[PDB]
DNA sequence: AAAAAAAAAAAAAAAAAAAAAAAAAA
DNA sequence: TTTTTTTTTTTTTTTTTTTTTTTTTT
């Protein structure tokens, strides 16, 4: 995803993943994240890091197969962001597994 | 219950003392969890909601609240359950048709998209009520 | 972002979520004007509105 | 017209649980 | 070099206390 240096916008239908992208950015900076803040107006937080890295979609149902989780077992995740000022360029990143 | 059985063995006074004291203590402190769990009948159950597919009968998702959802999901779930509960709570509680049918929504569709609003209106009309809407020029 | 009077910020990006959810046209316009006034790069999120 | 009993909401505090970072040992 | 142990800080939950208003009786 790219950002024009003169102000951009993000749009999309409901339940698409916009706040997922914004939280993936927010994780790299603050000391202790408050995930999914704007949904409740600014009073509580709901998600957690492991939930993101394993990609759980909805609370699901009972059973034992746990089909409501995407990745099971060994996994690798990487996040990176880029800042440019003038010629010089910096990258911030994290690797989890 | 335990105390009771001990009394059945005594047929001597301390069992009666303990049982009466337990009951008297339960009478007080009605704002604590134990008293609610012991006397109020409605506190002896647990509730949950489930989503079931139309054709057939299959559990697809079980929920105890509205946690972990996105923006529109919380709004639609809350509105749906509240309007269903209100529709039941009126006259059709004891059957017959409602005598006072109207419902007021404030800041309608402050966070949802077009399709969600369409579903909301469709469900609200299907429940058989009359609505008044309050929105800015959004 | 600038503790002293030296100005010249190094970080200049702001992020908003569900912007303009409970306001009319004039309010949004004034918010945008005020945000641009300080000289800050901005990002916006909106459910197609 | 004035005095007393009752009930619902707001606020402070104590107890409990959990996760991250440094020190120490095989 | 790898592993275990310990401490520290942050968050949530439940209990109790306090206050204001309403209704009734004299
Ligand atoms: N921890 C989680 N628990 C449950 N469902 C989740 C979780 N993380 C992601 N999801 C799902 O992933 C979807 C992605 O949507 P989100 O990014 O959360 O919200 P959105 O796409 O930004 O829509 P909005 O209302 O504009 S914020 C959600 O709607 C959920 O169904
Ligand atoms: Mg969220």
């Amino acid at each position: 995803a790219e950002i024009d240096p003169s102000g951009t916008a993000v749009i999309g239908p409901t339940g698409s993943g916009k706040t997922t992208l914004v939280d993936a950015l927010m994780t790299l900076l603050c000391a202790n994240p408050r995930y999914n803040l704007a949904s409740t107006g600014g009073h509580e937080s709901d998600r957690d890091l492991v939930s993101y890295v394993r990609g759980v979609t909805g609370p699901g149902d009972g059973g034992v197969e746990q089909s409501h989780i995407a990745r099971q077992g060994k996994t690798v995740t990487a996040i990176a962001a880029t800042l440019e000022r003038d010629g010089a360029q910096v990258r911030l990143g994290a690797v989890l597994w | 219950q335990h105390a009771q059985r001990q009394l059945n063995s005594a047929r001597h006074y301390k069992a009666l003392q303990a049982l009466v004291g337990l009951l008297k203590d339960a009478c007080e402190h009605s704002r604590n969890q134990g008293a609610k769990a012991l006397l109020d009948p409605r506190f002896r159950l647990e509730f949950a909601v489930s989503v079931i597919d139309r054709e057939g009968n299959n559990l697809i998702e079980t929920r105890t609240g509205s946690q972990g959802g996105s923006g529109g999901e919380k709004e639609i779930i809350a509105s749906y359950v509240l309007t269903a509960s209100l529709s039941y709570a009126l006259c059709p509680d004891g059957s017959s048709r409602p005598l006072f049918g109207t419902i007021v929504l404030d800041q309608a569709f402050s966070r949802s998209s077009h399709a969600v609003a369409g579903r909301i209106i469709a469900a609200l009309r299907e429940f058989g009520l009359h609505a008044v809407f309050i929105t800015p020029n959004k």
